[PDB]
DNA sequence: GAGAAGGAGCAGAGCG
DNA sequence: CGCTCTGCTCCTTCTCCCATCCTCTCGA
RNA sequence: CGAGAGGAUGCA
């Protein structure tokens, strides 16, 4: 994969488990070969 | 299904076709022995044509008129003409075109004149007319006795099988037997002479070349024909399809079973 | 990748036989298995490091083979024999001439 | 059975390709050459080179379905391909 | 006769769309059918109940009942099957394989 | 039994003396090639010469081996082996049989029967008398 | 005993070795592997009968790798024992619980529970001999031997020699 | 050790003595298992070893190169082999039932004509059909040659039970009923004479009757039933090593009932419950309803499920099977590109190699290779001494310190000329393979000459094929030789041309040739120079 | 839900 | 009339159906 | 690790 971090969420279950999220994005440029 | 079936069907080196148990299939492959990829079709002069037309095509008669051999068709003019000897050979020519007529006309019924069959010999006398620009308007040095016996001679290196007992021998009769009746309807005297004003340098050119390019076209031992006979089957499968289907699985109880009746 | 069942085939066709080899041997299964001569089973002991081989059952300790298969094989078979079936193995054709 | 051996004195694409590519692996392995070299690094041209003026010393064997053989020199075989 | 019969069945179904194939394609796949004596058809009831190598009918549509068959028969194969060479990984006597390449060392030292 | 060359050879009981004498002529052999590319103790001596002019010396034991054969070595003259052989093998003793008698020294029929049990129920103990009084005439001269 | 066996063996040979000095190279190949043999089947192969005129038999080209196998067949002189065999040997070896002697290219062991019931190890004699009776064995004196069975090892073969018996004594 | 080859393959039934001999332990338990180490009777290091541990029955080698060794299990009572059940029931229909003989003979005529089929397999198949209609074993048989004198053959002269399928076990209707006892049937088989086999087309040596009824099952080794560490040190062994324990449970119960008072029912069913459970081991599938499911509900895989079916041990690992030394991507036309090119990425001739060997012929430009390293295009990933140290030259600075030896592969990048084969799938004929001429470009693609897609059946809309790289030298030979494109223009399948001019292509040549196109000189100049092949005659 | 291989059952003509 | 025995028919019992990729998810 | 679902990929 490539990119960077988006936005990071950090929350509990309610078991009071810490749950951690990552949303990292990315830029697609039209190549050669991409479908149209 | 259809590879499983001829997964292991192969030309051994006997020129016969074997599964894995070695039972035999073909004594000869495709009946002739001859590589698929080398076959083109061409026309068999001798089939079409009026009795009276295939006379004039090919008949020559250096006694009478009817068939006389015009001089200027070679350097030598009345030397021919008038010999009994030279006509007593186109005679057996004449005479075996005519057993190929009649012969062929049980082969193909319908008396279509264009088969896959190897060695695509117009194209080789165009090469040797166009190999040195063969002069179409002189008489040519050829003679009867050599168109005969380069021929007859031609014949005899054609060979698919190479046993020496009988049984090869005899088959090896069989597998050019369609071809040769090409060759001689192509290379008859007359035709050799007016349509063809080939010289003997060229015309002995062609008898060379047209061996070693028959030759080239003999089946490869150890071709894996059974997966090539499949796959060539099945590719035209993917374009009837369910009566396919129906013959493969033999399947007894066909959908549309019909005759004909004449 | 998968080199199928379609795949080989059109191998077979050409009759790159040499070639076929290397993809179901070298690309990926190879494997070495040591067999008694009398009994065809990989049920020899192969002390590599003491270069002593031995087939409990037959008491030989000379009739051994190395044999290059594909580890799948060897799994076959050995499933086989969990199975009860005895897929004998034998380097030698019986029909001699 | 060298005597009236029955095969064609012709030579196979795949004996041609066989012969080749063992060729081929033996020069790779520093095998003797046999052929002055003009520079052909490939492995494969100088087989190829080899094979056009028959110095390859190698023997093919011929199998029939019953088992048996025959033996042809690939000098002997005559190549047009 | 049947076998011309089924020839110039086969060759109608082919020739219908307009495609044309080889007549010996045809003509080796009707042979095969006929080889055994009789219309043997190309299904696991046809085809696959032959008397070939066990190992190779293992792969066509019944893998562990042939087994058993061949266990209880005490079946040999003669592993000339290319299928039997591949599971066994062997090279397959076919194409380059159908032959074997010997040293001629009369010519290597012939040769110098 | 039959040989690798396809010929249906019987088993060759080859005597301790005769064999002597035939690896003596392969090692003669054997110097030969190289160059391409009597009592006990004077035979014992020359065949070691033999042994160190044709192997490397690696395998002692044959060395050893050929020395002590030497040593009770029973029909050292070549010439006179040859009438062994004819003694017992035109007999139609057989050939296990006719190894002991040739290699082993025996002086009285009982004696072989006595040493050899496959003998001792079937051989013509008069034959045993009289060949063996002509080996052990032999085995004297030596 | 002694026997001349026609034997058979395969070499590989690597390419580097393709060279026309095969004729000889090979036989020498197959003089080192073949000298000095020990095997059940065979016991101890001694020589090989006609060290040129060696049969190559052509070789057969791997697909693996340019090596080449050769099935080389030859003449060779072996020796085996027989269970009731006698032997006009000679000790090597001595023990107290009996003597080595050596059997051609075999080692035979001379237990004390087969030699003579009246014959007992003598530990003054030097060598060590037996010397109780008559039958007085030691590793300078000859001794004929029975061959009690074979008992083939991996590193070599060596069986059991009973002296036990009316003939087949000392010396 | 020796090598050899395959030449011939023979099947048969284990007899259970061998079973015995070969196995290198006895399994006694259904516990794999105070924390790590393992049951001496199951998975024992006799067994093919877990991990870092070199036992494997002290043939060490790890896994790497050191198979499993088969265990015994001893079944308290015999039990019926569920492939061959059908087979044993037709065996029973011929034999004379307590008398060890067939209850026909060859003094009938059909049985001597049946008794003269070569084929094994019809053999038995003529006889049975004529066994199974006779219901008696008469000891006297009036002879065909004398009437008058009779055959004392059968040595029960009784009749015999009609035998009816029952789920895993075998009735015997008496014509006057119970269920076959398994350990009779042993009786039965074993009284069968040698001279009986050839006419069942049973082998003295390799499959006798007796031998189809399971005494003791071989147990195979970790290796056929691997470990499973998915979870955190979590077993969920495969399901055969927790079938082989309710086995195991089964048959020590069964010895448990009979030892301890022997409660004759209790003992009843329990055989049935092996009898299920060895059924169901070997084949979760049967034509009755039994079916084992695993505590988690589904249905559990017996081997039979793990070897039949597509996807089974024999089509989805020994008829085809994933490899290395291949790339996959999506495909583009290139006018600009001969027919035996092709335009491969940059980067994926970066990933694949090929085993180069180093000769005086190719050293320098190999030495220079392994200086540029495996991060430029130009070099090679893996130097190979002799000894097979595989110098890995991603990781060392030694790239521009080994100097190279003959007789050292160096896994060479793949560079322009390299064959290669194509295929697109599905690999419906010969043609949809071929061997191409690599040609690096840098852009993630396939790069083909516009006319080769007619074979290939190909299509840039997305289209995907599979690239596979030969490693060895004759490989090459062999590819360039027989699967090069040019090769093929011509097929046998139509005695045709497979490729031509296609698309534009095509349309451009009928513009261009029409009778009234004129090119001007400037625009001819340029269009002949385009024609590498041009002899520079204007 | 579709087609092929198995097994059971009615059954009518020929022999005693 | 008595009894046999292959012929033909009426139910059961399974057995097999394009190759790839290429993912995410779910629950043991 | 298996199971399932989605998107397909290819037709005069
Ligand atoms: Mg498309
Ligand atoms: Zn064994
Ligand atoms: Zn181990
Ligand atoms: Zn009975």
């Amino acid at each position: 994969e490539n990119g960077i971090v988006d936005q990071v969420l950090v929350t509990t279950n309610q078991d009071g488990l810490k749950f951690v999220k990552v949303r990292v994005r990315t830029t697609k440029i039209p190549q050669i070969g991409d479908k149209f | 299904r259809l590879v499983k079936a001829l997964e292991d069907i192969m030309v051994h080196y006997d020129n016969t076709t074997r599964n894995s148990l070695g039972n035999v299939i073909q004594f000869i492959y495709g009946e002739d022995g001859m590589d698929a990829a080398h076959i083109e079709k061409q026309s068999l002069d001798t089939i079409g044509g009026s009795d009276a037309a295939f006379e004039k095509r090919y008949r020559v008669d250096l006694l009478n008129t009817d068939h006389t051999l015009d001089p200027s068709l070679l350097e030598s003019g009345s030397e021919i003409l008038g010999d009994l000897k030279l006509q007593v050979l186109l005679d057996e020519e004449y005479k075996q075109l005519v057993k190929d007529r009649k012969f062929l006309r049980e082969v193909f019924v319908d008396g279509e004149a264009n088969w896959p069959l190897p060695v695509n010999i117009r194209r080789i006398i165009q090469n040797a007319q166009q190999t040195f620009h063969i002069d179409h308007t002189k008489p040519s040095d050829l003679t009867i006795k050599d168109i005969v016996l380069g021929v007859k001679d031609l014949q005899e290196n054609l060979l698919v099988l190479r046993g020496k007992n009988e049984i090869i021998q005899n088959a090896q009769r069989d597998a050019v037997t369609l071809f040769c009746c090409l060759l001689r309807s192509r290379l008859a005297t007359r035709r050799v002479l007016q349509e063809y004003r080939l010289t003997k340098q060229a015309f002995d050119w062609v008898l060379s070349n047209i061996e070693a390019q028959f030759l080239r076209s003999v089946v490869h031992p150890g071709e894996m024909v059974g997966v090539l006979a499949a796959q060539s089957i099945g590719e035209p499968a993917t374009q009837g399809v369910p009566r396919l289907k129906e013959i493969l699985n033999v399947a007894k109880n066909m959908k549309t079973p019909s005759l004909t009746v004449y | 990748l998968r080199f199928g069942e379609m795949e080989r085939d059109c191998m077979i066709a050409h009759g790159a036989a040499s070639f076929l080899k290397e993809r179901l041997m070298e690309a990926s299964d190879a494997f070495r298995v040591h067999i008694c001569g009398i009994c065809g089973l990989m049920t020899v002991i192969a002390k590599l490091n003491h270069n002593q081989f031995e087939c409990k059952g037959c008491d030989n300790k000379i009739d051994i083979y190395q044999i290059h298969i594909p580890y799948a094989a060897k799994l076959l078979f050995q499933e086989l024999m969990a199975m009860n079936i005895t897929p004998r193995l034998y380097t030698d054709r019986s029909r001699d001439f | 059975p060298k005597d009236q051996r029955a095969t064609t004195p012709y030579m196979t694409k795949y004996e041609r390709a066989r012969i080749l590519g063992t060729r081929a692996l033996q020069i790779s392995m520093n095998a003797p050459v046999f052929v002055d070299l003009e520079g052909e690094t490939d492995p494969l041209r100088i087989a190829m080179k080899e094979l056009a003026e028959k110095k390859i010393p190698l023997v093919i064997r011929r199998y029939l379905p019953d088992g048996s053989f025959e033996d042809w020199s690939v000098e002997e075989l005559i190549v047009d391909l | 006769a049947g076998r011309a019969a089924l020839y110039k069945e086969v060759y109608n179904v082919i020739a219908s769309d307009g495609s044309y194939v080889n007549y010996r394609h045809m003509a080796l796949l009707v042979d095969v059918m006929t080889t055994q004596g009789g219309l043997t058809s190309v299904t696991r009831h046809g085809f696959n109940r032959s008397n070939t190598g066990a190992l190779m009918r293992c792969s066509f549509e019944e893998t562990v009942e042939i087994l058993f068959e061949a266990g209880a028969s005490a079946e040999l194969d003669d592993c000339r099957g290319v299928s039997e060479n591949v599971i066994l990984g062997q090279m397959a006597p076919i194409g380059t394989g159908a032959f074997d390449v010997m040293i001629d060392e009369e010519s290597l030292v012939k040769y110098m | 039994q039959i040989n690798h060359q396809g010929e249906e050879e019987e088993l060759i009981a080859l005597n301790l003396s005769e064999a002597r004498l035939v690896i003596k002529e392969a090692l003669v052999e054997r110097r030969r090639a190289f160059k391409r590319s009597e009592t006990r103790e004077k035979e014992l001596e020359s065949i070691d010469v033999l042994l160190e002019q044709t192997t490397g010396g690696n395998n002692k034991d044959l060395k050893n081996t050929m020395q002590y054969l030497t040593n009770f070595s029973r029909f050292r003259d070549q010439e006179t082996v040859g009438a062994v052989i004819q003694l017992l093998k035109s007999t139609g003793l057989h050939p296990f049989e006719v190894a002991q008698l040739g290699s082993l020294a025996c002086d009285t029929a009982d004696e072989a029967k006595t040493l050899i049990p496959s003998l001792n129920n079937k051989i013509s103990d008069d034959e045993l008398e009289r060949i063996l009084k002509e080996l052990s005439n032999l085995e004297t001269l030596y | 005993m002694f026997f001349i066996k026609d034997l058979s063996l395969n070499i590989t040979l690597h390419p580097s070795f393709f060279g026309p000095r095969m004729k000889q190279y090979l036989k020498t190949k197959l003089l080192e592997e073949v000298e000095g043999s020990c095997t059940g089947k065979f016991g101890y192969i001694l020589c090989v009968l006609d060290y040129d005129n060696i049969d190559i038999q052509r070789g057969r080209i791997l697909p693996t790798d340019g090596s080449a196998e050769f099935n080389v067949k030859y003449r060779a002189v072996v020796f085996k024992p027989f269970k009731g065999e006698v032997v006009d040997g000679t000790v090597v070896s001595c023990s107290q619980h009996g003597f080595e002697v050596q059997v051609g290219p075999m080692k035979v062991f001379v237990t004390k529970h087969l030699m003579p019931q009246d014959l007992t190890f003598n530990a003054g004699s030097n060598p060590p001999s037996y010397q109780s009776s008559e039958d007085v064995i030691t590793i300078k004196s000859r001794i004929r031997v029975k061959i009690e069975g074979c008992i083939s090892q991996v590193s070599s073969i060596h069986a059991i020699g009973s002296i036990k018996e009316d003939y087949l004594g000392a010396i | 050790a020796p090598l050899r080859t395959v030449k011939e393959v023979q099947f048969g039934l284990f007899s259970p003595e061998e079973v015995r001999a070969i196995s290198v332990a006895k399994i006694r338990f259904p516990e794999t298992m105070q924390t790590r180490a393992k049951i001496g009777g199951l998975n024992d290091p006799r067994l093919g070893s877990i991990d870092r541990n070199l036992k494997c029955q002290t043939c060490q080698e790890g896994m790497n190169e050191c198979p499993g060794h088969f265990g015994h299990i001893d079944l308290a009572k015999p039990v019926f082999h569920v492939g061959f059940i059908a087979k044993i029931k037709k065996v029973c229909e011929c034999v004379c039932m307590h008398c060890g003989k067939l209850l026909l003979d060859e003094h009938n005529e059909l049985m001597r004509q049946a008794l003269a089929i070569k084929d094994s397999k019809k053999r038995f198949a003529a006889i049975w059909t004529l066994c199974k209609t006779k219901m008696v074993c008469e000891t006297d048989v009036p002879s065909e040659d004398d009437p008058t004198q009779l055959v004392s053959r059968g040595g029960c002269g009784n009749t015999q039970p009609t035998i009816r399928k029952d789920g895993l076990k075998l009735v015997g209707s008496w014509k006057k009923l119970r269920v076959l006892s398994t350990e009779e049937i042993l009786n039965i088989f074993k009284h069968i004479s040698v001279k009986d086999f050839t006419s069942l087309g049973f082998n003295e040596v390799f499959s006798r009757p007796e031998w189809m009824i399971l005494t003791c099952l071989p147990v195979p080794p970790p290796p056929v039933r691997p470990s499973i560490s998915f979870n955190e040190s979590q077993r969920g062994e495969d399901d055969l090593t927790f079938k082989l324990a309710d086995i195991l449970k089964a048959n020590i119960s069964l010895e448990t009932l009979e030892h301890n008072g022997a409660p004759h029912h209790a003992i009843e069913e329990a055989e049935s419950l092996l009898q299920f459970h060895v059924a169901t081991y070997m084949d979760n599938d049967i034509a009755g309803q039994p079916q084992a499911l695993q505590k988690s509900g589904r249905p559990v895989k017996s081997i039979r499920a793990r070897l039949k079916g597509k996807e089974g041990r024999i089509r989805g690992n020994l008829m085809g099977k994933r490899v290395d030394f291949s790339a996959r991507t999506v495909i583009s036309g290139d006018p600009n590109l001969e027919l035996d090119q092709v335009g491969v990425p940059k980067s994926i001739a970066k990933t694949l190699t090929y085993p180069e060997v180093v000769t005086p012929y190719n050293i320098d430009r190999l030495t220079q290779l392994v200086r540029n390293g495996p991060n430029e295009h130009p070099g090679a990933k893996y130097v190979i001494r002799d000894s097979g140290d595989r110098i890995d030259l991603r990781y060392s600075k030694r790239a521009g310190d080994i100097q190279l030896q003959y007789g050292w592969k160096v896994e060479r990048h793949i560079m322009d000329n390299d064959p290669v084969l194509f295929n697109r799938q599905p690999s419906l004929h010969k043609m949809s393979m071929m061997a191409h001429r690599v040609k690096v470009i840098p852009y993630s693609t396939f790069r083909l000459n516009l006319s080769v897609t007619s074979p290939y059946n190909a299509d840039f809309d997305g289209d995907e094929m599979n690239l596979h790289v030969p490693q060895s030298e004759e490989t090459r030979a062999e590819l360039s030789q027989l699967c090069a494109v040019p090769l093929q223009i011509v097929s046998p399948q139509s005695n045709k041309p497979c490729m031509g001019i296609v698309q534009d292509t095509l349309c451009g040549i009928r513009k261009l040739t029409l009778r009234d196109t004129f090119i001007e000189l400037d625009q001819v100049l340029n269009m002949l120079y385009w024609v590498p092949d041009w002899d520079g005659v204007i």
